[PDB]
RNA sequence: AAUAUUUUUGU
RNA sequence: AUUCUGUGAUACCUAGGGGACGGGUAAAGGCGAAGGCAAUCUUUUAUGUAAAAACUGACGUCGAAGGACGAAGGCAAAGGGAACAAAAAGGAUUAGAUACCCCAGUAGUCUUUGCAGACAAUUAUGAAUGCCAUAGGUUAGAUUUUUAAUUUAGUCUAUAAA
């Protein structure tokens, strides 16, 4: 600011600020939320180790097809029953 | 070729900023540039305090300038620039994928717009 | 004015809750093993949450629930206690403090690269 | 840019001459102090493009 | 983004949990009284509230197993006609 | 005085449960207005186009914009995935790169939204200061 | 030379069937629901019927019989097929009467399509020889492009920068040599002008110099050039130097093919009281309320704004049903975008109470207990 | 009339909906002390 | 005729790159003149010492889609002149 | 969700 | 447990340095003869792909040998040395434990100039030409009645004839 500078580091992008319609345990859960859906909790881990680039390779083709066999699989089993509603 | 530099100077003196700017300019001129823009911003936030020469900068007096000079001209522009401890630091680019059609299409620097390409 | 700060660091092993000032100078920096915990206990979740009373009973020793009156609550890692010391200050043992805290960040320490890490370890 | 100084004359030639200040319809409505003081103008004008243009499209100033 | 794609031929279209798995509830009564331990003390009156509550849970009687989900079977109907078909 | 304020609380709790902001010349009918349409079973508010396209401009070109870069990283600095921005494989490349060139250029911040940015943005007053210490 | 297999096809029933029209048009940069779709403005599919005797049976004129699960039972057999046969085979249909009794609830307020007017009201009907047109000639002006209705250019308004720019480059930079010439036409029937004129009391007009010339003159004037070459590329008008461009031309016909009545200067002869003053009021939902800076309201399944003005001022969960007045439909058009939106105007009591009458709602009826 | 059958079915999911939400914000925090 | 119509198109760009030579700054004179005028200590309304007070902000994407879905309002009279010339420009040629 | 005590041999 | 800490540690900050690393984006994605290549700016370098036109006119494929390139580790010389870590060394586990685990830790990994030429250097499938029926995704383009379908060159699943 004019006299105090602001404290530029990483927690100040993770900050969550309480309000009116935002009290404490409404800016917890909305941490929360953001802290998991950047995936912060799966950093700790991976980076807790060393993980050649094969292994970190090969890994990665392994989560990516589970992740596109459980897309198809809820997409197949939405699709039953948009076909069930319709009497086929 | 249509190059951009975008230089971070010590919020201290305007002066300074102007030495700066008309060093470079003239250099490019005098070589056989083209000058197609100065943009003056003013001094606000860096993306985090950065210490240069001993000293704590939290905000520098950015300013952009868009030329057209050679690769020897560019080089030797961003270079004094370094040299020059009263700049935080800089950003030099080339603009464009350097095509005609395209390179006729940039003028003043944007900033409530954009560089429709 | 910058408010205060209640930082609680936990890893796998043990937990740190720290209560600094403005001017982030430690004020009540403890530890698990400041209640008497020995090379085993400082991780289970009942320790986190008896360090986290006691720190907050601290506070009001202290009368800093009438002096602090904008807090925040910086969380750094994922440990047991991460839980355990928020619970105590959403309940009762820290109803007085709920009052001041304005903000609530994360400052876990994550490498873009960085130097290299312990190879893996085989358990088996 | 896959030019040369064929092609290149030929569009300051055609850019001048498609930009020239038009001058009034009749000569009685002609007005001297602003037909006379765009042709100076427009001339200036001129000159600086060419001038730019050229080291614009100068080979010199190229890369590999 | 890409679209779900079309799951490879499988043995047997289906979920492993066809209906949802129920939680005792009693268990969570238990977490509470458990809490107030904790804060307010064992031989103390503010868990008087709260232990009733357990007690009165563990009293009344289970609820009734639900009907079990047809998912499995409708998907069993359209397995050759959504994904490539049905390996054996 | 009671009365009413009770009721505006209760009536906006309503109102947040019609999941759907009714336009001029939508048709609906009796359907649209039972629970299965209302319950809002999409989780996802994709956008239509790339954006890229429609507003036909190279992002490598406009690396200064710093609410350009802003937008297409998550708070914690992170690039945002093809899902949120809905680009294609080229344009998420080209605007990937746009924010690498900005960050690796020292013009933009890597691990939040530009610090001018967040002085617009709520908490302005609840930022994080640094005291001199001295 | 057609077989006479390939001869029944061509006249068949199923070949008939329109192609999927796009969807109504919605904003290009904003955000939408994927695995969730409401109504639609216009419809796109076409509706299809069968006779009771063959519903019964599925049979619908389609690759399969349909189940009778969800086809039978209605009213108004309506059914909507988006694929014949998909790569589960199996028609992929839907229930129509969503899009199929909505035209029959606005046909049924009797009221016609107007063009758009800006704010002496003066309800010109669309459906006449002057403004209806699309085919036209090189000869008509400017003074008559107002009049159409279906252009070939695009609005450019309302195209994107990215829409722009293909346009500029796939559309009309590959003109100049075909515009050049329309020049010329143009300057051969000037210099016959002259020639006629002073006959009273064609020149070829190939000539690279007049053109080039002939451009430079407008440079000054470039309102003038504009008229030039919208009528080149059938630009729709944009600047009043009018006929309602502000928002542009529809994408349809301005009637949308929804009511084809001209009129509604007409009056109802009542039975008993006989002609009335109004046209019958019709009830309508409240949605959205006020306390958004507008209400909503749904009018025979449209969304209208509410009166220019309780039910609009606050939610009441008491209410069953939900809040409903009676109201007056004033105005009806269709907008750029194929929307139908209807001024709907509020409704007298005397009305309201009159068309009870008819019904048994009435709680005192007008007719002889009516004192006074 | 169709419009009031499908209304009323929404107004019943509304308000135990909204009931339920009540309990998440309430369950939030923590009072089984009894203070 | 094929390799005509890339040099026509090669001339456009030039003529294009003509017109936007009035702002280009070519000789010592008009550095100084520019840099003078530009480089004050009281430019950014000055209070503030910043291009983020008088331009509040530089564009961002809710503004971009905001003037083609929130508007659609009197930015398309502006819109329009720039878009009609363009046009324009490109049939005719003149770079009007 | 990231948990991990030990456990050989068989003409 | 060895180990760190009252010579004030861990925790929370301030101000100066110092090395190597490369978060998200990221995908069945892509690029090169292979080996292999993922922060960023400028400079620099050879193929390849799409669409049309124009040009040369069989100038093509394979290719012993020679020569060039060739992962990690390694040798040689001079730098660098934060982190990781063969070796050496210690603490535990165990019937025993060089081991797996732990406290620490040197070469080495990195830079520059040479040597070296072995790999599950893999698609366990040499390179190349002609040819054989479909479908569902996907990558970079092209055309169009750019909505959505054709189409060129790749890559990946599931099949027909075989
Ligand atoms: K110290
Ligand atoms: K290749
Ligand atoms: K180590
Ligand atoms: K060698
Ligand atoms: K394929
Ligand atoms: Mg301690
Ligand atoms: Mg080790
Ligand atoms: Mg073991
Ligand atoms: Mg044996
Ligand atoms: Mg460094
Ligand atoms: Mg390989
Ligand atoms: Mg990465
Ligand atoms: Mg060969
Ligand atoms: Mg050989
Ligand atoms: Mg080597
Ligand atoms: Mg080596
Ligand atoms: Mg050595
Ligand atoms: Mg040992
Ligand atoms: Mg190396
Ligand atoms: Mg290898
Ligand atoms: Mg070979
Ligand atoms: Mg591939
Ligand atoms: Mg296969």
């Amino acid at each position: 600011q004019q006299e105090l500078n602001i404290r530029l580091r990483p927690s100040t992008g993770r900050t969550f600020y309480v309000s009116g319609h935002q009290d404490f345990a409404g800016a917890l859960k909305l941490l929360h939320r953001t802290v998991a859906a950047n995936k912060v909790k799966k950093d700790v881990r991976l980076q807790r180790f060393h993980e050649r680039p094969a292994l970190k390779r090969k890994r990665n083709l392994r989560e990516r097809w589970r992740a596109r066999f459980k897309e198809g699989f809820k997409a197949a089993v939405n699709r039953t029953f948009e076909l069930k509603n319709q009497g086929w | 070729m249509l190059y951009e530099t975008i230089g971070i100077v010590r919020p201290g003196n305007i002066a300074e900023v102007k030495e700066l700017v008309l060093t470079a300019g003239k250099l490019i001129l005098n070589q056989g540039g083209v000058i197609r823009d100065i943009k003056n911003w003013g001094t606000f936030l860096l993306p985090r305090p950065i210490s240069t020469n001993q000293q704590r900068h939290n905000r520098g007096h950015y300013f952009v300038m868009r030329y057209d000079a050679s690769i020897a001209t560019h080089e030797e522009v961003r270079r004094t620039m370094k040299a020059d401890p009263r700049v935080i630091r800089t950003a030099n680019v080339k603009l464009g994928d350097g095509k005609l059609e395209t390179l006729s299409r940039f003028g003043a620097i944007p900033w409530r717009s954009l560089e429709e390409a | 004015d910058e408010p205060y700060h209640f930082h609680i660091y936990s890893h796998k092993h043990n937990t740190h809750i720290t209560v600094t000032k403005p001017n982030r100078d430690a004020l009540i920096s403890l530890s698990c093993g400041n209640l008497g915990f020995k090379k085993s206990n400082r991780k289970h979740y009942d320790s986190a949450y008896q360090l986290g009373a006691y720190v907050v009973d601290k506070m009001h020793q202290m009368n800093l629930h009438n002096k602090i009156k904008k807090m925040e609550v910086v969380l750094r890692g994922f440990g047991p206690g991460r839980e355990a010391v928020i619970k105590v200050l959403l309940g009762n043992e820290g109803r007085m403090l709920r009052s001041s805290i304005v903000r609530v960040s994360d400052a876990t320490r994550l490498k873009f690269g960085g130097t290299r890490s312990k190879k893996p370890r085989r358990l088996g | 840019y896959l030019l040369n100084k064929d092609e290149f004359d030929s569009a300051i030639q055609y850019a001048e001459h498609i930009l020239k200040p038009i001058k009034a319809e009749d000569r009685l409505t002609a007005d001297p102090e602003k037909e006379d003081e765009e042709a100076r103008e427009h001339a200036a004008r001129h000159a600086k493009a060419v001038a730019a243009l050229e080291r614009i499209a100068k080979l010199e100033h190229g890369g590999a | 983004p890409n679209k779900p794609i079309r799951l490879p031929p499988l043995k047997q279209l289906r979920v492993r949990q066809a209906n949802k798995a129920e939680e005792n509830p009693c268990i969570a009564v238990m977490s509470s009284v458990l809490a107030c331990w904790a804060s307010a003390g064992y031989n103390s009156a503010g868990c008087a509230t709260v232990e009733n509550a357990l007690r009165a849970c563990m009293d009344a009687p289970k609820p009734a197993p639900k009907p079990n989900n047809t998912i499995n079977y409708h998907l069993s109907r359209f397995q050759e006609r959504l994904t490539q078909g049905k390996s054996k | 005085v009671q009365e009413l304020l009770q009721s505006e609380v209760t009536s906006n709790n309503y109102m947040r449960m019609m999941r759907r902001r009714w336009n001029n010349g939508d048709v609906y009918a009796p359907r649209d207005l039972s629970p299965y349409e209302m319950k809002g079973r999409n989780g996802g508010w994709v956008e239509a186009a790339d954006v890229v396209d429609e507003l036909g401009f190279s992002p490598l070109d406009n690396y200064r914009n710093f609410s350009l870069i802003s937008d297409y990283i998550t708070p914690f600095g992170r690039i945002r995935h093809s899902k949120e921005t809905g680009l294609k494989p080229v344009n998420q490349r080209k605007i990937a790169k746009m924010v690498r060139r900005a960050i690796g250029l020292g013009i933009h911040p890597s691990v939040h939204k530009h610090p001018e940015i967040l002085k617009n943005s709520n908490g302005r007053h609840l930022l994080p200061l640094v005291v001199p210490k001295g | 030379g057609v077989s006479p297999g390939g001869a029944l096809l061509r006249t068949s029933r199923m070949f008939s069937l329109p192609p999927v029209i796009p969807p109504p048009p919605g904003n290009k940069l904003q955000m939408i629901s994927e695995r969730a779709s409401a109504t639609e403005a216009y419809p796109t599919h076409q509706v299809l019927t069968t006779f009771e005797s063959s519903r019964s049976r599925g049979d619908w004129g389609l690759k399969r019989p349909l189940p009778l699960k969800s086809t039978t039972g209605t009213t108004y057999p309506m059914v909507k097929v988006k694929e014949m046969d998909s790569l589960e085979q199996i028609t992929d249909f839907t229930s129509g009467t969503q899009h199929g009794l909505t035209l029959k609830k606005f046909q049924a307020l009797n009221i016609p399509i107007s063009t758009p007017s800006e704010i002496r009201p003066v309800q010109r009907s669309v459906f006449e020889a002057d403004t209806d047109v699309t085919a036209f000639s090189p000869d008509e002006q400017i003074q008559e492009a107002e009049k159409r209705w279906k252009f070939s250019g695009p609005w450019l308004a309302g195209m994107t920068p990215g829409e722009f720019k293909e346009y500029l480059a796939k559309t009309v930079r590959p003109k100049r040599a075909e515009f050049r010439k329309f020049i010329q036409k143009k300057i051969a029937a000037q210099k016959t002008e002259a020639a006629n004129r002073e006959l009273q009391e064609k020149p070829e007009s190939i000539t690279d110099d007049e053109v080039t010339e002939y451009l430079r003159r407008l440079r000054n004037d470039n309102q003038v050039l504009y008229d030039l070459v919208g009528q080149f590329l059938d630009l729709a008008p944009l600047k009043p130097p009018s006929p309602y461009g502000g928002r542009g031309p529809p994408i349809t016909h301005p009637s949308a093919g929804i009511s084809y009545l001209r009129t509604a200067a007409y009056l109802n002869n009542h039975p008993i009281y006989g002609p009335q003053k109004s046209h019958p009021p019709v009830q309508a939902r409240v949605l959205k309320p006020r306390r958004g800076n507008d209400a909503k309201i749904g009018v025979a399944g449209f969304v209208a704004d509410g009166p220019l003005g309780s039910v609009m001022d606050k939610f009441d969960p008491s209410i069953e049903g939900g809040a409903k007045l009676w109201v007056n439909v004033d105005k009806a058009t269709v907008d750029s975008t194929g929307r139908v939106q209807l001024t709907v105007s509020d409704a007298k009591a005397t009305d309201v109470l009159i068309a009870k009458e008819l019904i048994g709602d009435a709680r005192e009826p007008i007719f002889g207990s009516a004192p006074k | 009339e169709l419009e009031n059958k499908t209304y009323e079915s929404w107004k019943k999911w509304a308000t135990t909906e909204i009931a339920r939400q009540e309990s998440a914000r309430a369950s939030m925090y923590t009072n089984v002390v009894d203070n | 005729e094929k390799e005509a119509m890339k040099s026509e198109a090669r001339r456009d760009a030039v003529v294009q790159l003509y017109v936007a030579s009035k702002n280009f700054i070519v000789d010592e004179k008009e550095l100084e003149e520019h840099v003078n005028k530009h480089f004050t200590e009281k430019i950014h309304n000055a209070s503030g010492r910043s291009i983020w007070d008088s331009q509040k902000n530089p564009i961002s994407m809710r503004e971009l889609r905001n003037e083609f879905s929130g508007f659609n309002t009197t930015s398309a009279a502006v819109k329009t002149t720039v878009r009609q010339k363009n046009v324009a420009e490109e049939l005719t040629g003149g770079k009007l």
